[PDB]
């Protein structure tokens, strides 16, 4: 509940928006080799 | 292996549960990593598109955009393709008096669109005239003037609530 | 110029690296004129309707319009064969083994 | 026990995931009203992205 | 001039495709490297049966 008095801006303090990041990519994707298996104990 | 047309004695552990847990963890991990990753990817692309909205919103009302985009209540100014910013001075609510009438006694037919106020920076400072702004900001120049119209009913934010005016009067 | 050998074509710069053919961006001149405009990978600063100088983009303070969500992948984990007692242990826990005896 | 563990984690992860999908769809459908005014403000930038 | 069906216009997406797919149900069968019986029979002699 606090008011503010804002003076006209000056060129002394200049800020800029960020450029879009390089968005992450999905992993390589596991290379799965199908096969038939017999497990021995 | 398959493709679609497109001298020692080995000791075996008595519990497969390590392997099964491995399978469970791998399946849950793969699923959560995949979906979360997609979330993260969609999140990044979301902000990448959101910047397009932000580039025009900063033109619409630079003060509000800068306030958040920076993290402190600041006033911004469009100086071409960038915004010049300056920090605003906080003021307590009790140091603001709202003038009741927004009609201009010196110019018939022209009257203030936004409430006029008297404010003091300090409790003992001189009384300074101005007009209220949007989202509790103070404007020094009372140049927000419009032709007076019939059926004038307005709300304006003030402190922690709102102040209601009728017919260019409090 | 569209090509390196093409004729020189006049115009005015647009927004976000755009080139406009029409020079109709006119306004009344005002005192205390300072402007910045995006140019290539940086900015160009003008004063009083006169070119002042170029700026690199990193030279200007950058404020984040983005919300950081930091998702880190659940790392691969290996479960080793762990048993409170191995088969042999349990076999040896017997005070006597009839087979061995 | 693994069935219970997987079922509990799966039910939960699916719950919120589905909530994130629901909230994401609602988020876009909510954003279109912003976009339709943005496209009027500066059609070039929004078009390039869209 | 004339009315047109909506599909006559190329559609551009202002959405972000977030593609969340549910973790499918999985059944864990009773799996044992050695059953209680195999372990009992692994002993070369059983005093009971002998």
């Amino acid at each position: 509940a606090n008011f503010y008095v804002c003076p006209p801006p000056t060129g002394a303090t200049v800020v800029q928006f960020e450029q879009p990041r390089r968005c992450p990519t999905r992993p390589e994707g596991q290379n799965y080799t199908e096969g038939i298996a017999v497990v021995f104990k | 292996p398959l493709l679609s047309n497109t001298v020692e004695r080995i000791k075996t552990t008595s519990s497969i549960e390590f392997a099964r847990l491995q399978f469970t963890y791998n399946h849950i991990q793969r699923h959560v990593n995949d979906m979360l990753g997609r979330v993260a990817i969609a999140w990044c692309e979301l902000q990448n598109h959101e910047l397009t909205l932000w580039n025009e919103a900063r033109k619409l009302n630079p003060n509000a955009i800068a306030s958040a985009t920076v993290g402190r209540r600041v006033s911004a100014r469009m100086l071409g393709d960038v915004m010049a910013v300056s920090t605003c001075v906080p003021v307590a609510a009790d140091n603001v008096i709202v003038q009741n009438s927004m009609r201009i006694s010196s110019r018939p037919g022209a009257c203030y669109s936004r409430p006029l106020v008297s404010f003091r920076y300090e409790d003992q400072g001189p009384l300074v005239e101005g007009q209220l702004g949007e989202n509790n900001e103070l404007r020094l120049t009372r140049d927000a003037i419009e032709p007076c119209t019939v059926g004038h009913r307005r709300y304006f934010t003030f402190g922690g609530g709102y102040v209601y005016f009728e017919e260019y009067a409090y | 110029r569209y090509e390196d050998q093409g004729p020189l074509v006049e115009g005015q710069l647009g927004e976000n690296n755009e080139l406009r053919l029409t020079r109709d961006a006119i306004e009344p001149c005002t005192v205390g004129h300072r402007r910045y405009f995006t140019f290539g990978g940086g900015y160009v600063y003008f004063e009083e309707y006169a070119y002042s100088h170029q700026l690199s983009r990193a030279d200007i303070t950058t404020v984040s319009t983005f919300i950081d969500l930091n998702i880190t992948m659940l790392e691969d984990h290996e479960f080793v064969p762990l048993e409170v007692y191995t088969r042999h242990e349990i076999k040896d826990s017997g005070l006597l083994d009839y087979t061995e005896v």
